[PDB]
This record gives structure tokens, C-alpha cells and sequence, in this order.
């Protein structure tokens, strides 16, 4: 097939690669540490008010997202803009977490293109919203028997709010014509009425803790990405390697080189790697390529024999009528103590010949 | 639809003992709010099943309108509210539904 | 509550061979490596200023250009962090960098700088390096890098959103300050912070006197400018650099 | 809403194939066992053309 006939001359042809093929994937990301305070978000002892919604910025840690699905309580884990399954991979710049608590009626209108009370009055999402909204039940920690009355709404506001807008202003609402003058009465409401929440009441008005997660890209590096599966290490052995973004193929067998503590990678004299710091545990390893070899046909003519044998060159016998030979390992031929003139070259001395093929 | 969590949890739907008295008239309350109760001392008679099923007739009226304004939160006139319950009781008491459950 | 108290003394000194780091954090061992980067040039014009502070404003901010070279040979306790921005006040970003005897907070926020900022020790308070923070986007705090006859080196780079310091501690024998011979300062951290830095200054403490409020105080400290530079570096068989030729110095170094 | 895309799939799509096996998808650890409810959707959603 290589030399494009059906009969071959005599000699040795160069006629294909061998190759050890990658057995496995090691894929080392950078040690999982620092996690993003989902936990003060989601599981803190006290919210806020829908008008006062708190807004918490996240930044440079690993956003963690199977805390929140683990959570069963959850009514709402409606995603926008984003697929909840690749919330793990994609990342972003900056993640915006707004706490606020609602009535179950209302949690359709945290939504784009919405419009209610909350929505126009306390909190406006915009029509090219990217994030998730999670809402879930809260009888437990935000309902009394007496009437939980710190937890506020605003009913009036003279035009509607931006999006991501809060308003804290405690002015009475003018109506009518005739001014306020700060004091309430006829045309003349006070904006903020209280969520009385109580156990008894019926789904539409129990209270619902909500959390927006708000995901933003800027001309910044992004550095909240979810953490990468860091599988465990295999030495002496051909497998994919994934250190801290740097790809390759190789063995990774045991180093001599003491690295300086701030080095990660190692480098050759032609500026290809030979050696590498593993993140999880900090040792030195010998980053090897795996054996590659040009393998090489060793023949008489098809006139006087159809057999072969073949020659890997530059391959170990034991990493792949067996013998090894310094040009390589030399498959299907026997080695003779003999010496005769050369027939076939080999190399190294050595010489292959017909009379079955030997080697010389 | 049918009855709220709620509804099952908070309507007493037996007679409590001697210790605690309680008016044993056959009362649907709408607290407000989403809250709907049932106050019936239930005997094991037809008569209570047909009572049972005029004052969840009372519940799902009032249930229906739980969207409206509190102050239109009524029968659109005084003969709606018991009608509808008033139906379910005609319902409930023939042969054929009696013969089905 | 911004007070002028540090007035500043410059000379003009050589670099000598100080100033090189490790370019990035990959081992070499026993080759030539040319890298061309921001470099302090050899036996270049370094301005040592000494500020003096005596129980006006005579403190100016200075440029930060393309990175700076700072070293001193005073204690750990005396020069306590610097400040980077562009504006040095409240309509710009800054980074507010301070160390104190346990840890390092490295900051940046909207601070509206002093015009002579120090830090007093009375505990700590940094009422004196400036009045308000807001707006704040970034906070880190760490193990210090002023740590205990010694010199001093760091070099600050801003380059394509990471603000990257590099430093070494140098036991210098009783003599001249800036040695001979080669100390290569090690790559320290790479701080995410996307920002904009054209001018810097250096943070100073005062110590209250309870008794000219605060104690008289002097400070000496060797101020040096990065430039995009071709070095030739040589690592040693331990992946140490030891030696180094500055590529546009002189022809013998272009030849080497 | 009579037009319908695919918002869930396990793998991409070869060309020139088309897909509309109307199954559930599993989005989450938690098998759906082809019932909607939690964390598990219908792969297939209409356009709101206005
Ligand atoms: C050195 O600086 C650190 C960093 O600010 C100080 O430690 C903080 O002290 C405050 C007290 O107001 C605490 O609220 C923080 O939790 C501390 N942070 C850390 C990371 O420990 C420390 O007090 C300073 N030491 C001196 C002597 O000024
Ligand atoms: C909240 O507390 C629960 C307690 O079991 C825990 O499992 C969960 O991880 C915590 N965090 C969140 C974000 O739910
Ligand atoms: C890396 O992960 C291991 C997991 O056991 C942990 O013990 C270790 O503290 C982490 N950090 C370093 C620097 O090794
Ligand atoms: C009412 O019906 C719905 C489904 O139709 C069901 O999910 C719910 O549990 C039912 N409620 C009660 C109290 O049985
Ligand atoms: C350093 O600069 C000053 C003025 O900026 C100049 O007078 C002096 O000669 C310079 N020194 C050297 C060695 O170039
Ligand atoms: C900076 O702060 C001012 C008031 O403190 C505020 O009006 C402005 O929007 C803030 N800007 C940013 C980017 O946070
Ligand atoms: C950084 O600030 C300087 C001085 O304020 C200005 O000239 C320069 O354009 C700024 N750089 C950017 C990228 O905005
Ligand atoms: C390098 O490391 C070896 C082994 O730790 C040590 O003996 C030697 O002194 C070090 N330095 C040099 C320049 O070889």
C-alpha cells in the first residue's frame, strides 16, 4: 500500500507510526477552595423587605450550584437567558444576589415583562434579564401566631421603578392636588405596608423567601467560574493530562526536580515541557511523552517469500521471534550468533537476511 | 378544585370532648386571606353528609372569588351563597350518587 | 482629617544589577532564557528620596509609568504599604495596599486620598490616609511581605487587568545599600483587579508622641522605573536565576 | 404557539437529522422517571410570536 505496487523489492521500508494510545483522562483542575457564600445568602436567619431588597455581590470565588439544587423546599428554580444543566461550566464576571421575601401570589411576577405591585413598585427585572430566580416556602422561620410585622412592601409609588432600582424612601404618597405636608389622612397614604404573615394562611399569601441570582459580563476577567471535577491522579501510564488549563498527552512518572515554591510548569531547553507541579498535592512530576516509534517493514521479494518482519524504531520491546536491537525492537525475526554480510541494513550493526528471516 | 392543606389542617371536623365547648351550628368561615374552615360536630348520619357537603359547597364559593377585591368578596346577591350549597345537597342525596361512592 | 507633615529629599543613585524577577512560574534549570518584559534597566538613574518628618506640603505623588521598582533598607515597621490609582480620589478606583505587624490588606475601593497620607499607630487607624471608601470592588487580606541589614526589593506591575508584585529580602552586609551581584525577587501575587494606574505613593508610619504630634521620623528609599526591556537570564542547575545580561546595555551585552 | 423548539437534549444533533421523540430530559442527579415536576422539564417549548 505504501510503496503503491504489488511487488515489493527486497529491503526494509519505512512504512507506518506506531503509537501508545492514551488510556485514561486525568484532569487535576486547581484545588477546589474558597466556595462562593451561597450559604449566608440562602440559608441566613433573617431576610429583608421587598422595598429594601439586599443585594449582595459575588466575586473571584468558585460558584457552586449543587448546593441549591440538593435544596428540596425550593417552589421556583426558574432560569433565564441560561440553561439550568450548563450552570456549572459557562461563568461569568459578576454574580448579583438579591434577598428579598414576597407572598406566594406575587412570585410570578418576579419575571421579565411582568407587571403587579412588586414588579412596577419594589423590584423591576429587565426585558434582557440573565440569571435564575428561586423562591421557596418560609412558614417555618417568618410566620408567628401574633402577625410577623417587619416584613414590608411598598403599595404606592408616583412612576415605576428601573430595573435593579430599589426605593427606601419613606415620603407619603401624594394623591390628590392638596400637599401631604408629612402628615397621612384623606389623599394621603403611607407607601409601606407590613406583610403580616401568620401560619394559617392560605398558599397564595404565605411568605416565600426569593433570591434573584443576577449574572453579568464586563471587560474584566471573569473570576467567579464554578469549580472544575478534579478526578484522581494516575502515574506510569499514557493518560490525557488537564493540569490548571495546560493540555497535553503523557506519563507522569516520579520527579527528582526540586521546583521553586512559586513554579508550576517545567520547561526543556527547546521551550517544551518536561515536568509539572500537581495542584492538589504538591509534588514534582516528570512529564514524559508516550512511545511513538516509525515502524518499518523488513522484507525479501515477493518472488521468494511473503514473509515480513517488522522493526519499530526507537521502541522499547517491552512497550509494545522478539528481539531489541539499539535501532529498535525487531519483531519476527531470529537473532543469529553468526555473522554474515549485510542483505537487509537494520542498524546499529545489525543486518536482517533470508534463508526464514533472520537478524544479524 | 379541591380543599386547601390549610383547610384540613385548622377546620374541626369532630366534637372536641366536654372539657372544651363549641357551638355545634354547621358554619362555613371565610377568615380571609386564603384561609377557609369548617366548623361542624359531625355525626355519622346522611343528614350530616348532606350538611358536610352544603357548607364545602359555602367553602369552594367562597374559595372561587378569592382573586376579587375584599369588599366584592360576596354572592352576587344573598340567594347565590346558599344556592350553590343548596345544589350540591340535591346532588349528593340521589340514588345514583349514593350508589357510585 | 488630612495633615502635611513628611517633607521629601531626592538624590539621583545606580541601579547596579538590582531589579531583575522571575518573568513567570515556570521551572528552568540551567539554561539561557530571553524574555523580553518590563524590566529595570541596568545601571540606570534611580531617584532616592528620603522623607523626613520634623515634631507644608512637600510630599508630591509620584508616576507609576509602566511599573516600579521600590527598595529600602529600613526596617520592616517604618514603610508600611502604598497607594495606586490615578486620581487619588473619590471619582476614580484606587488600591490602598498596608501592611501592619500581622498580615497584609491589599483594598481597592473609590478612596478619597489625603494629600500626605500616613498611617499612625496610636492600634492602627488609616483616618490619615483617607477620609471616605466607597464604592468598594475588591478586598484581600494575607501573610506579609514586610517581614524582619536587610534590603527591601518589589516591583508593581499593572499589565491587562492583573496588578502583579514581586518581591525579595536581601541580607545585606554593612555597606552600601544597593550590592552588587544578583538577587532575582520572586514572583509574590497577581491580584485580579482591572483598573487604571498612572500614579503611586508610598505609605509611611508615624507614631503618636504623647508628649509636633507625632514623633520625628526618617525614612530612606530607592525609587526605580520598569521599561519594555530584552533580557538574557541564566538559571542555574536549581531553577535559580543568578545572572543576567540587560540585551541593549552596551554592544558587549547585545553580543552575549 | 403551534412553533417548537428544543430547549433540552443529552447530546447534540448530527446534520440533516431531526429529532421529535416527545421523552422527558433529566436536567438534574434526580431521575425524572418520565414525570414532570421538579428540576424536570419538557424538552420541547413554543414561541411566543406577537
Ligand atoms: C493588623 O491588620 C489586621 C487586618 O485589618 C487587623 O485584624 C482585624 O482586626 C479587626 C478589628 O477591628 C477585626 O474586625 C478583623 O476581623 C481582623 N482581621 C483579621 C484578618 O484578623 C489587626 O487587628 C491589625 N493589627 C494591629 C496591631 O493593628
Ligand atoms: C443550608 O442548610 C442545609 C441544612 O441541611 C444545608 O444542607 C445546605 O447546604 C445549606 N445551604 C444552602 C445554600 O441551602
Ligand atoms: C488541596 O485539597 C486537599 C484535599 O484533601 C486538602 O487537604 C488541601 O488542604 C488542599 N490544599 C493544598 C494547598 O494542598
Ligand atoms: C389537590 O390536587 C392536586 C393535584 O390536582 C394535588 O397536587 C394536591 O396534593 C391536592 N391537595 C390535597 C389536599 O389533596
Ligand atoms: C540622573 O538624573 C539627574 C536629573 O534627573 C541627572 O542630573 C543625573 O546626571 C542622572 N544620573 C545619571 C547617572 O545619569
Ligand atoms: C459610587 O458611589 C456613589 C455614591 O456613593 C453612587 O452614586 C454611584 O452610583 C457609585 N458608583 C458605582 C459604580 O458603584
Ligand atoms: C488612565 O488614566 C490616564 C490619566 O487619567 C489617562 O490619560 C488614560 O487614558 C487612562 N487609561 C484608560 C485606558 O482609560
Ligand atoms: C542546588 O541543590 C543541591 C542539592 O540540594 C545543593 O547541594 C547545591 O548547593 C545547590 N546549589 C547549586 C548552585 O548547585
Amino acid at each position: 500500500c505504501t510503496l503503491k505496487s504489488f511487488t515489493v523489492e527486497k529491503g526494509i521500508y519505512q512504512t507506518s507510526n506506531f503509537r501508545v494510545q492514551p488510556t485514561e483522562s486525568i484532569v487535576r483542575f486547581p484545588n477546589i477552595t474558597n466556595l462562593c457564600p451561597f450559604d449566608e445568602v440562602f440559608n441566613a436567619t433573617r431576610f429583608a423587605s421587598v422595598y429594601a431588597w439586599n443585594r449582595k455581590r459575588i466575586s473571584n470565588c468558585v460558584a457552586d450550584y449543587s448546593v441549591l439544587y440538593n435544596f428540596a423546599p425550593f417552589f421556583a428554580f426558574k432560569c433565564y437567558g441560561v440553561s439550568p444543566t450548563k450552570l456549572n461550566d459557562l461563568c461569568f464576571t459578576n454574580v448579583y444576589a438579591d434577598s428579598f421575601v414576597i407572598r406566594g401570589n406575587e412570585v410570578s411576577q418576579i419575571a421579565p415583562g411582568q407587571t403587579g405591585n412588586i414588579a412596577d413598585y419594589n423590584y423591576k427585572l429587565p426585558d434582557d434579564f440573565t440569571g435564575c430566580v428561586i423562591a421557596w416556602n418560609s412558614n417555618k422561620l417568618d410566620s408567628k401566631v401574633g402577625g410577623n410585622y417587619n416584613y414590608l412592601y411598598r403599595l404606592f409609588r408616583k412612576s415605576n421603578l428601573k430595573p435593579f432600582e430599589r426605593d427606601i424612601s419613606t415620603e407619603i404618597y401624594q394623591a390628590g392636588n392638596k400637599p401631604c405636608n408629612g402628615v397621612a389622612g384623606f389623599n394621603c397614604y403611607f407607601p409601606l405596608r407590613s406583610y403580616g404573615f401568620r401560619p394559617t394562611y392560605g398558599v397564595g399569601h404565605q411568605p416565600y423567601r426569593v433570591v434573584v441570582l443576577s449574572f453579568e459580563l464586563l471587560h474584566a476577567p471573569a473570576t467567579v467560574c464554578g469549580p472544575k471535577k478534579s478526578t484522581n491522579l494516575v502515574k506510569n501510564k499514557c493518560v490525557n493530562f488537564n493540569f490548571n488549563g495546560l493540555t497535553g498527552t503523557g506519563v507522569l512518572t516520579e520527579s527528582n526536580k526540586k521546583f521553586l515554591p512559586f513554579q508550576q510548569f517545567g520547561r526543556d531547553i527547546a521551550d517544551t515541557t518536561d515536568a509539572v507541579r500537581d495542584p492538589q498535592t504538591l509534588e514534582i512530576l516528570d512529564i514524559t511523552p508516550c512511545s511513538f516509534g516509525g515502524v518499518s517493514v523488513i522484507t525479501p521479494g515477493t518472488n521468494t517469500s511473503n514473509q515480513v518482519a517488522v522493526l519499530y524504531q526507537g521502541v522499547n520491546c517491552t512497550e509494545v521471534n522478539v528481539f531489541q536491537t539499539r535501532a529498535g525492537c525487531l519483531i519476527g525475526a531470529e537473532y543469529v550468533n553468526n555473522s554474515y554480510e549485510c542483505d537487509i541494513p537494520i542498524g546499529a550493526g545489525i543486518c536482517a537476511s533470508y534463508q526464514s528471516i533472520i537478524a544479524y | 378544585p379541591n380543599m386547601t392543606q390549610g383547610f384540613w389542617e385548622n377546620s374541626m371536623l369532630t366534637d372536641p370532648g366536654n372539657v372544651q365547648k363549641a357551638v355545634c351550628h354547621p358554619t362555613a368561615w371565610d377568615l380571609g386571606k386564603g384561609d377557609f374552615r369548617i366548623l361542624m360536630c359531625t355525626k355519622v348520619t346522611m343528614d350530616d353528609f348532606l350538611t358536610a357537603h352544603h357548607e364545602m359547597g359555602h367553602i369552594q364559593y367562597d374559595m372561587a372569588y378569592a382573586a376579587q377585591p375584599f369588599l366584592l368578596r360576596n354572592g352576587a346577591n344573598e340567594g347565590f351563597h346558599e344556592a350553590v350549597g343548596e345544589i350540591m345537597s340535591l346532588s349528593a342525596a340521589t340514588p345514583k350518587h349514593l350508589k357510585s361512592i | 482629617q488630612c495633615v502635611n507633615l513628611i517633607t521629601r529629599t531626592q538624590s539621583y543613585t545606580n541601579s547596579f544589577t538590582r531589579g531583575v524577577y522571575y518573568p513567570d512560574k515556570v521551572f528552568r534549570s540551567s539554561v539561557l532564557h530571553s524574555t523580553q518584559d518590563l524590566f529595570l534597566p541596568f545601571f540606570s538613574n534611580v531617584t532616592w528620596f528620603h522623607a523626613i518628618h520634623v515634631s507644608r506640603f512637600d510630599n508630591p505623588v509620584l508616576p507609576f509609568n509602566d511599573g516600579v521598582y521600590f527598595a529600602s533598607t529600613e526596617k520592616s515597621n517604618i514603610i508600611r504599604g502604598w497607594i495606586f490609582g490615578t486620581t487619588l480620589d473619590s471619582k476614580t478606583q484606587s488600591l490602598l495596599i498596608v501592611n501592619n505587624a500581622t498580615n497584609v490588606v491589599i483594598k481597592v475601593c473609590e478612596f478619597q486620598f489625603c494629600n500626605d497620607p500616613f498611617l499612625d499607630v496610636y492600634m492602627e487607624s488609616e483616618f490619615r490616609v483617607y477620609s471616605s471608601a466607597n464604592n468598594c470592588t475588591f478586598e484581600y487580606v494575607s501573610q506579609p511581605f514586610l517581614m524582619d541589614k536587610n534590603l527591601r526589593e518589589f516591583v508593581f506591575k499593572n499589565i491587562d487587568g492583573y496588578f502583579k508584585i514581586y518581591s525579595k529580602h536581601t541580607p545585606i552586609n554593612l555597606g552600601r545599600d544597593l550590592p552588587q551581584g544578583f538577587s532575582a525577587l520572586e514572583p509574590l501575587v497577581d491580584l485580579p483587579i482591572g483598573i487604571n494606574i498612572t500614579r503611586f505613593q508610598t505609605l509611611l508610619a508615624l507614631h503618636r508622641s504623647y508628649l509636633s504630634g507625632w514623633t520625628a521620623g526618617a525614612a530612606a528609599y530607592y525609587v526605580g522605573y520598569l521599561q519594555p526591556r530584552t533580557f538574557l537570564l541564566k538559571y542555574n542547575e536549581n531553577g535559580t536565576i543568578t545572572d543576567a545580561v540587560d540585551c541593549a546595555l552596551d554592544p558587549l551585552s547585545e553580543t552575549k
